[PDB]
């Protein structure tokens, strides 16, 4: 009653993105959408387990280099990503390459998660980069190339553990490539033209989600201490500067991107409303006690 | 005769090989059938990789066991 | 005390995935068993990770086969040196004889084996996961598997925090029609139920020591009057003024973003309009 929906066994479309629909992907992969034009998939969508298996892989490689697989699926134009699978390679980092026993890990491991019950296939693979950034080399674009021209169904992530760790937020970036041909920001390296960048989200299922919000429970004293608004300021500004070019790119377009504008206005709002709403409650329950 | 190789990313492929076929032999032809590089495959019979020197001679075999190429797949 | 268990935020994500995975496969929610490996410390046991065992079914009961793990045993070892064999883990409710059975044979692999449990049917705030360490009964006849509840922890490194903290920020709240009303709102009113629980035991206490069930110790009540003391935190002028500032920054925040998605509004309809009652 408190909680109002809670959940006995019920769901919504959050939980249903977690099966494998034989048919559709037979049917996806036989028509072949993204092979008609470049400007496929621009939504990648990864689950949590996968990014913290990334991150621990990334850490106990520790000043070195590591690498490692993925596994998930493709959905219309977006691609789903659910598993993350270190491989033991070592190098120094500067360079690391995979030996012959990758070669013999990566199908002994398909093979046994196939025997567990696993259905998924080879989507990626991901390189932790220890200090500089997150973009792709000389080598890696040319593993690229080969990658999404011989197995078109590809993307590649790149994060950086050493700048993770330090700032505080993840530097996850997952990355697909124009092909040859095609040619129509230091930061990004000197091949900013033969590869790209792509938007990352993140899912849980509703069973992950109640075991999240129970363990998360147990921080209430910043729960009720953070005071927010007050951190995010930085964040804050830059989003609104971004949304005032947005709202000049889609005034421009008048003379669609409108209805991205204003999604994102809303979300701006509703955060800074929910961070009035958290300070006012926390005057109404601390500050109106005993006079 | 009737070999079957299946790859991590689900293509098929069926090829035709003589028992005492050289190792190069056979990936000219896979290379033929689907367009790998003449130098950059790694084969796995049975979880063990093919080596190169070794050439087939006893294929004690029709059907079942399946040999999974790879690409290199590397980066700096 | 026994051993002093170390849990992480990692296991119990991976019995989620597998119960969601089973649950959606299967259509009807079925048992899953794995494994739990970690290290141990002189009388400290971690717990790191957790891979799944393949387990067979004879007649009704389970069986946890041995070659499977013996081939498994080995491949993790190359990616993960460190790391050994501590026990397994299950979902259930309370101890039912077929865990004891299905921990026969764990008990033969490994001498003195953990159990986890993790009930997705929970109505309790109580952490659904349990841990229990294994006894071997000395009374003669059937010398049943004694489980005994230790207490587990919540060690986690540098990154558990930040992790979760950026999964759990979105939650797709957007895309289930969930409300993010009913996530704010409630996230944080769990965390005011718990302080009002604490204080109400507080004042529980000092009702008790009024009364005279407890005896008087006369060092906590000096704590509680101070606590008492600090009620009304920052009733300046200063403060007011400052959220005040804040409430009338925010609202104009609001009102720059309520003025667009009119706009926007006003937008689709006169592009409505300019097709129905009036050509081109």
């Amino acid at each position: 009653t408190w909680e109002l929906a809670n959940n006995m066994q019920e769901a919504q479309s959050i939980d249903e993105i977690y099966k494998y629909d034989k048919k559709q992907q037979q049917e996806i992969l036989a028509a072949k959408p993204w092979t008609k034009d470049h400007h496929y998939f621009k939504y990648c969508k990864i689950s949590a387990l996968a990014l913290l298996k990334m991150v621990m892989h990334a850490r106990s490689g520790g000043n070195l280099a590591v690498m490692g697989l993925m596994l998930g699926k493709v959905d219309g134009e977006t691609m789903i990503i659910m598993d993350s699978f270190a491989l033991p390679v070592e190098g120094t980092e500067t360079r690391v390459n995979a030996q012959a026993a990758a070669y013999e890990y990566m199908a002994a491991y398909i093979e046994n998660a196939k025997q567990v019950g696993r259905l998924e296939n080879a989507i990626g693979w991901y390189h932790s980069h220890p200090g500089y950034g997150c973009w792709l080399s000389g080598i890696n674009v040319s593993t690229q190339m080969l990658n999404q021209q011989f197995q078109e169904p590809f993307v590649a992530v790149v994060i950086d553990p050493t700048r993770t760790i330090s700032a505080g937020k993840v530097n996850l970036g997952a990355f697909r490539t124009y092909p040859k041909g095609y040619k129509p920001i230091e930061d990004f390296g000197v091949h900013c033209k033969q590869y790209y960048a792509l938007e990352v989200s993140y899912f849980k299922s509703s069973l992950d989600r109640k075991l999240l919000e129970l363990l998360w429970n147990k921080y209430w004293v910043n729960t009720l201490s953070s005071s927010s608004l007050l951190t995010n300021a930085d964040y804050t500004t830059g989003q609104v500067f971004d949304l005032s070019e947005k709202l000049e790119q889609s005034e421009a377009q008048l003379g669609d991107k409108l209805a991205k504008a204003t999604r994102d206005s809303c979300k701006t709002t509703i955060e800074a409303i929910h961070g009035l709403m958290s300070q006012v409650i926390k005057d109404k329950l601390f500050n109106q006690i005993n006079i | 005769m009737l070999i079957k190789v299946k790859t991590l990313t689900g293509k098929e492929i069926e090829i035709d090989i003589e028992p005492t076929d050289k190792v190069e032999r056979i990936k000219e032809r896979v290379e033929e059938k689907e367009g790998i590089p003449p130098q950059q495959q790694r084969l796995i019979y049975s979880g063990k990789q093919m080596n190169d020197e070794k050439t087939a001679a006893d294929y004690k075999i029709l059907g079942g066991s399946v040999l999974h190429l790879v690409l290199a797949l590397r980066g700096g | 005390g026994s051993v002093s268990v170390a849990l992480h935020p990692l296991v119990i994500l991976n019995i989620s995935d597998h119960w969601i995975r089973m649950r959606s496969q299967e259509g009807r929610p079925v048992q899953v068993i794995g494994a739990l490996i970690g290290k141990q410390e002189g009388r400290n046991i971690e717990v790191m990770n957790s891979f799944e065992l393949l387990s067979h079914t004879v007649e009704e009961k389970i069986i946890i086969d041995k070659e499977y793990y013996y081939t498994k045993e080995e491949q993790f070892k190359q990616v993960f040196k460190e790391l050994e064999f501590l026990g397994w883990y299950t979902t259930g409710g309370p101890p039912d004889p077929s865990d004891i059975h299905v921990h026969k044979q764990v008990c033969e692999i490994i001498e003195s084996p953990l159990f986890l449990k993790l009930n997705p049917m929970t109505k309790h705030t109580d952490l659904p996961v349990s841990v229990f360490e294994s006894v071997i009964d000395i009374i003669n006849g059937e010398a049943t598997m004694l489980f005994a509840e230790l207490t587990y922890t919540l060690a986690t490194e540098e990154a558990e925090r930040i992790g979760v903290d950026h999964v759990a920020r979105m939650t797709a709240t957007g895309s289930g029609e969930n409300s993010t009303v009913a996530e704010h709102l409630i996230a944080q009113h769990s965390a005011i139920k718990m302080l009002h629980s604490r204080v109400k035991l507080i004042l529980e206490y000092v009702k008790a020591s009024e009364a005279g069930e407890v005896p008087f110790n006369h060092e906590i009540l000096r704590e509680a009057y101070a606590l008492c003391h600090c009620l009304p935190v920052l009733s300046t002028d200063k403060f007011k003024t400052d959220f005040y500032d804040q409430c009338n920054d925010v609202g104009l925040m609001a009102y720059l973003g309520t003025i667009t998605k009119t706009c926007n509004t006003m937008n689709q309809f006169v592009n409505k309009f300019n097709v129905l009652y009036d050509r081109q």
